[PDB]
RNA sequence: GAAAGCGGCUCUCUGGCCUGUAACUGACACUGAGGCUCGAAAGCGUGGGGAGCAAACAGGAUUAGAUACCCUGGUAGUCCACGCCGUAAACGAUGAGUGCUAGAUGUAGGGAGCUAUAAGUUCUCUGUAUCGCAGCUAACGCAAUAAGCACUCCGCCUGGG
């Protein structure tokens, strides 16, 4: 499971796994987006051309 | 405006060697008046040759240290969030707005002559001491309000 | 506030609609922090009302912003015109108080088309480079010509 | 570099959830599946395994919440 | 005459929140006696999450930690913020034995509903 | 799924298609006023459950002012069984049935081949896009899931308030 620790990692190389790795966790732009609650017809303004324009 | 477009040059002194003799007088000559002005200048060199008699560097080097600060200050906004976010401009600057200290209190001072109330800040520059120290700490002790830089 | 010029500058002046435009000036001092100066400014002429020209300038500490404007009335221009006094300090909200507002290209073959190996020959000299970008219509796959350094038809082959 | 949907490499229809990774390195490092797209999936047949990875997620065999 | 320790392996309990920042040194499991927040400090207003603030907001206490006598480091963050980044250098540069920043931000999964619109 | 809508997981009984198929009925077809059913969202009834959220309202900025946006809260209400309203941008402001046909195109899941020492392609059906032939309109645009060319069931519409 966690190892959260890069191989023998240093202090900007353990700084570097987190903002790399940690950054492709998705550990944010859900929170970010989680500041507020939506109505569920713009939760599908998330689920919209956000994500075909990512893809497509 | 949109460029570098160029600044002049007033040339240093033989007299007593320094560039800062004839910008004193760039900041003390007003009317023109530059005749005047190294009378003022070469009176404050005599101010150091009754006090000291030393080099016009000691007191007037000193003095720059006293009047050129590490810091100054700028305004910059979000969208009105003015974060205070500073710079450090370079010496030809710090001495200009240096001379404009002492041309501040060596000019505003009810005293009898220019070079009595500039006795009183040149003899006191080489006091070293006072106005010129808090008249760049006022600017230093805001820097860790300064401490944003793009932040937010 | 501070200080008017009422001006009326081609009939007398009189202090019942320029009362009314004293108070609705008044709301100007409803709308005021500094009512820095004004000045009353206004025209009318002949021919049964074919026209009513009023203005009042406005030096506040900040904006100025006059206004020459018409009715057929003069009585009519005072009130629509100190009314769109009114509407333009309601322009003059935000205006005035939100100032917030809130090597190597990694690339595939630019060309299209497949062109043939014995086309490497003219495909090199199409564009003018040494090798010739061609993906090979003859050979099955990708061929390309080169040019060999002794003077004659080059190819730059894996083949 | 095919790598897709791993359906051919364990060709045919077995399990999809009596595997410990094998069908399970569909799993992110993080205790969630590997993407759709990176993956970039045949559909319904990724629903043909993910409605039972659902199951083989939260079964007590399997971390379905982790990190790194 | 008080009762004081001589840990090692303290446990580093620093939140960034997306205002402030507190900035912890922890017991085996644990309980915190060398401990501040940024706003411990009177950093009230803008300055709530200035990043370099929260590197001495993690210095502070990092540096509190001796008290009780403690140079290894069992760093734990929770919580991103606009302070957050100078601060993780910050107690991975305080005096410290920098090996293991933990990342225990909670996460739900479509749980409670925010506060709304703004 | 007619839509309304429907997403932790597992069971229960549960429609509805499509692919093939002539095994079979032998036109049983299409509709659809009337009548009937279902049905957003709230709210209303009774009885619970009462985390977090939030009408109502309060406090603090806000400014001339703030009964608003922000913050602190915070009642109704949101959830569960149990009855009702029948009105929503109902939307795609595009009725229902079926026929016709340039193509570039998505993706499902079948049917078939298919490509074989494991690979990877072609046709077929309902799906849902995007461009665009023809046609097309006031223009915008539509165009195979036609705003094109036909017919049967219905419905609306008559200048504005």
């Amino acid at each position: 499971s966690k190892t959260l620790v890069r191989k023998n990692e240093s202090l900007d190389d353990a700084l570097r796994r987190f903002k790399r790795s940690v950054t492709k966790a998705g550990t944010l732009q859900e929170l970010r987006k989680r500041e507020h609650y939506e109505k569920p017809s713009v939760k599908r303004k998330r689920k919209s051309e956000a994500a075909r324009k990512r893809k497509k | 405006r949109k460029n570098r477009a160029p600044k002049r040059e007033v040339l240093a002194d033989p007299m007593y060697n320094s560039i800062v003799v004839t910008r004193l007088i760039n900041r003390v000559m007003l009317d023109g008046k530059r005749g005047v002005a190294a009378q003022i200048v070469y009176g404050a060199f005599k101010q150091i040759e009754e006090a000291t008699g030393n080099n016009p560097l000691e007191v007037f080097e000193t003095a720059m240290e006293n009047i050129m600060p590490v810091l100054e200050v700028r305004a910059r906004r979000v969208g009105g969030s003015n974060y205070q976010v500073p710079v450090e401009v370079r010496p030809e600057r710090r001495t200009t707005l240096g001379l404009r200290w002492l041309v501040t209190i060596a000019r505003n001072r009810g005293e009898h002559t220019m070079q009595d109330r500039l006795a009183k800040e040149i003899l006191d520059a080489a006091n070293n001491t006072g106005a010129a120290v808090k008249k760049r700490e006022d600017t230093h002790k805001m820097a860790e309000a300064n401490r944003a830089f793009a932040h937010f | 506030m501070i200080k008017f010029n009422i001006r009326g500058e081609n009939v007398e002046v009189t202090d019942a609609i320029r009362a009314y435009v004293e108070d609705k000036i008044g709301k100007l001092d409803k709308y005021f922090n500094d009512g820095h100066e004004v000045t009353a400014y206004v025209n009318l002429k002949v021919y049964t009302e074919k026209r009513a020209k009023v203005e009042v300038t406005l030096p506040a500490k900040n904006v100025t912003l006059r206004a020459e404007d018409t009715s057929q009335d003069m009585y009519s221009s005072i009130d629509f015109v100190e009314e769109k006094l009114e509407r333009q300090i309601r322009k003059y909200k935000t205006r005035m108080n939100r100032k917030p507002r809130n090597d190597i290209v990694r690339t595939k073959h630019v060309a299209l088309k497949p062109m043939d190996a014995e086309e490497a020959v003219l495909q090199m000299d199409m564009l003018g480079h040494d090798f010739y970008v061609f993906t090979d219509a003859d050979s099955n796959g990708t061929h390309v010509v080169y040019r060999r350094t002794d003077g004659r038809y080059g190819l730059i082959e894996t083949e | 570099r095919k790598k897709v949907d791993f359906i051919a490499a364990n060709k045919i229809e077995v399990v999809d959830y009596k595997d410990t990774e094998l069908l399970k390195r569909f799993i992110s490092e993080r205790g969630k599946i590997l993407p759709r797209r990176v993956t970039g999936t045949s559909a319904k047949n990724q629903r043909k395994v993910v409605n039972a990875i659902k199951r083989a997620r939260v079964m007590a065999l399997l971390p379905f919440v982790a990190e790194d | 005459r008080r009762v004081k320790k001589n840990i090692e392996s303290g446990i580093v309990h620093i939140q960034s929140t997306f205002n402030n920042t507190i900035v912890m040194i922890t017991d085996v499991h644990g309980n915190a006696l060398a401990w501040s927040s940024a706003g411990a400090l009177g950093f009230k207003g803008s300055k709530k999450s200035t990043p370099f603030a929260a590197q001495m907001a993690s210095e502070a206490a990092a540096k509190a930690a001796q008290e009780q006598g403690l140079k290894t480091v069992s760093v734990t963050v929770k919580g991103p913020g606009s302070g957050r980044e100078s601060a993780i250098r910050a107690l991975a540069a305080a005096g410290l034995n920098v090996t293991s920043i933990s990342d225990v931000t909670p996460v739900p999964h479509n749980g409670a509903r925010p506060p709304k619109r703004r």
